[PDB]
DNA sequence: GGGAATATCTTCACATAAAAACTAAACAGAAGCATTCTCAGAAACTTCTTTGTGATGATTGCATTCAACTCACAGAGTTGAACATTCCTTTTGATAGAGCAGTTTTGAAACACTCTTTTTGTA
DNA sequence: ACAAAAAGAGTGTTTCAAAACTGCTCTATCAAAAGGAATGTTCAACTCTGTGAGTTGAATGCAATCATCACAAAGAAGTTTCTGAGAATGCTTCTGTTTAGTTTTTATGTGAAGATATTCCC
């Protein structure tokens, strides 16, 4: 799943950005 | 004669993955990527200076252009890196 | 409740101008979410321009520049 | 009946007018709320023209999105706009045009 | 006998970035810290891409980064994917979906 | 003796020349480039204004308004493609209802 | 103190519809349109000159940029008008 | 069978159209677009043109398939492709 | 007409669709896809040769294709 | 159809998503 | 239909907000000329595309079929538009009033230019 | 070792930033007011599901064929260098044309009014 890079930049995988989330 | 960023991409690759090689075509892709991002940032800074009736592209335009072009955390870390570099550079 | 400020009849009028005949009930929450997402993107860039200028007011030109960089040229306010 | 085509009159009237359809004060309240959520420090002021341009852009965006989503509605053999239609229209428009 | 890149702590050519800025007629005049900032940003983005590409080559059980790994790295990070949204990686393939 | 008159244009060749020189487009600007560009701009506005004037006349009005500009643009495929990602303030939409609607 | 193409747009309007007027908002939209198209064409011509290692933007770049930006029938008449104007201009 | 075909194709990267037919098609389009002066084509120009065309088509098929699923079908139709082009909107779909 | 558009064969179009993830393909999809590919190529090739003849050249370079795509909104990376 | 001052037929944007034959 | 009824049409008058017309003044463009420097053209070299040949075997094409799909529809179940009443929120018009944007002016910092020295990618 | 790019120094210029100042326009308030949103109900109008009828695409297996690969040759086209001619720039002077501010018309939107067009009953 989500993977922290070689920095504090946590690199999430793309998701259903097209769905309105609360 | 012909400029490129292959030597520097290889250096940073040695830094981040000191044991992984890169293909000739992947290196071309990385050159294309560097040129693309450079052009985006430089053009955004150019039009920022033109909007504000300024005539010089300072490190402040580069910062704002980076804020406009990159997504959230990418931009945060990029701004951090750039400010760190210019501080270390002037402190000499 | 500023997001609730967009009312059901206003969203309905938007959909009707868009040509929609029948509108579900969840469309209202969906549209509020979509409008909020759209506004966040434009307002972020607009205040970025406003901060790059040493200003404290957001300008029609700041909004216009934000929209153009996101690829939505607007003509009435240049 | 109660009303033969009440929606059709509304559509035909709205598609020939050009005034904004959201109310100025609610829209400006929402916009200012978002703006302060972005600025940790002191809020910015807003030109009346700035808020006006923002509302024009937002309404044009939403109207075009409804037009695109209704095509997916009719595509599914329906006439009721569902949220899944809007979601799919956003997904197909892409990251830029669909946020 | 010290390069501006070395003074900034970078691997990317500050002098070359400065020359490109000056000759690209982006503005009539270029500040001193502008190429430093820009090279730092370019180097950071290159590092972020190459790291994920190397991770993809690793768990793909390979040893050399190929365009497939760059594509996998880009399309699997949401921010990088948003940045390179209209970009086609030649010989990159797609991501497995249904 | 103006360049616009010399070229037969209504658009300002000198102003376009200055804008080209000051816009950071190239180091040098040829002599015919502002003439060509001004001619192109004048032609495009002539097209748009003609279509918009027709749209206004068909509405029994003598003043062009953003609604008429929008009607003129969205009804010409060439201009509609040129101004594809352009929003016109106070322009409304085209009166287009789907066929499955009207009984 | 603020230059606008309003007078030229109005001249063209008088040429094409001699008895029609234009609102102030419509004139502002016409100004936005002219500025937008100018910027598009000039940016493309700049990119062309830079691709060919030239330092001059000539009427040849403007023509090519017009061919790239405008859809087909529009571009045909646009280059017609442009070449016609430059001939009439060099003939003096 | 189609499942293993899909899984095999989605992990590969090679071009799916044949280079020589693609080249013939591109060249005849170019000669239709010419102004009486013929052009040559670098071998890399045709590879670049084919890399872009195939990526475009693959992405278009992905979008069109989402429309097929929306309509409750599993079979891709020309109306699903036509609608995906319409929603993409006159530059991305074209 | 006899060929050169039929060179895009049904198995090729099917491979494209499968890589796109399409499980099941209708029969009119092939003509639809040939038309779509044709209109895509016509737009890119026109711009490519426009660049190529603005430069006073006779060979369409890979960079001409890259510029055509970039101006149409599609950036290609492996050919710089 | 509809012709402007120049011999430019300004056709209306009927339909483009459908392929021709 | 056949007259009733209204909503939707056209017609007229007026206030007015808004556009058109007028003025000066001021700013920028044209004229003229000296200088510079860019690009066309030519010649020599090279390199990369086109054209052609031959094998071949990998891939396409053709025909069937039948399992796997699409489609229409009828009934069951769900819900959104229409409608009547209340009230509350938006609008509009002041009204400070003050905070901030826009202008000018000045002055120190910073950058362009130029010449030198020096480091760096081929030898 | 050497050519090309980049640091390094120093000088001149220029520009942007800090300051002070002015006025303008944004915010916050208020006060009606009315009209439009919220509420609740209903049922016609829609969506969903399941079935059965009708259609068709993937799978399979043959022969045919042509994409590919290699190879070579030629020569067309691109590249590099060099030169000078003319075209662009830079600068100064003058005027004419653009713009901001007035101030004179005038579409137009409103509103009222009459009727024509649309519509209900049996």
């Amino acid at each position: 799943t989500s993977t922290v890079t070689k920095s504090r930049r946590i690199s999430r995988r793309p998701s259903d950005w097209w769905v309105v989330k609360s | 004669r012909k400029e490129s960023y292959s030597v520097y991409v290889y250096k940073v690759l040695k830094q981040v993955h000191p044991d992984t090689g890169i293909s000739s075509k992947a290196m071309g892709i990385m050159n294309s990527f560097v040129n693309d991002i450079f052009e985006r940032i430089a053009g955004e800074a150019s039009r920022l200076a033109h909007y504000n009736k300024r005539s010089t592209i300072t490190s402040r335009e580069i910062q704002t252009a980076v804020r406009l072009l990159l997504p959230g955390e990418l931009a945060k870390h990029a701004v951090s890196e750039g400010t760190k570099a210019v501080t270390k550079y002037t402190s000499s | 409740d500023n997001i609730q400020g967009i009312t059901k009849p206003a969203i309905r009028r938007l959909a009707r101008r868009g040509g929609v005949k029948r509108i579900s009930g969840l469309i209202y929450e969906e549209t509020r979410g979509v409008l909020k997402v759209f506004l966040e993107n434009v307002i972020r860039d607009a205040v970025t321009y406003t901060e790059h200028a040493k200003r404290k007011t957001v300008t029609a030109m700041d909004v216009v520049y934000a929209l153009k960089r996101q690829g939505r040229t607007l003509y009435g306010f240049g | 009946s109660r009303r033969r085509q009440g929606w059709l009159k509304e559509i035909r009237k709205l598609q020939k007018s050009t005034h904004l359809l959201i109310r100025k004060l609610p829209f400006s309240r929402l916009a200012r709320e978002i703006c302060v959520k972005f600025t940790r420090g002191v809020d910015f002021n807003w030109q009346a023209q700035a808020l006006l341009a923002l509302q024009e852009a937002a309404e044009a965006f939403l109207v075009h999105l409804f037009e695109d989503a209704y095509l997916l509605t009719l595509h599914a053999g329906r006439v009721t706009l569902f949220p899944k239609d809007v979601q799919l229209a956003r997904r197909i428009r892409g990251l830029e045009e669909g946020l | 006998a010290k390069s501006r890149s070395s003074r900034a702590g970078l691997q990317f050519p500050v002098g070359r970035v400065h020359r490109l800025l000056r000759k690209g007629n982006y503005a009539e005049r270029v500040g001193a810290g502008a190429p430093v900032y820009l090279a730092a940003v370019l180097e950071y983005l290159t590092a972020e891409i190459l790291e994920l590409a190397g991770n993809a080559a690793r768990d793909n059980k390979k040893t050399r980064i190929i365009p497939r790994h760059l594509q996998l790295a880009i399309r699997n990070d949401e921010e990088l994917n948003k940045l390179l949204g209209r970009v086609t990686i030649a010989q990159g393939g797609v991501l497995p979906n249904i």
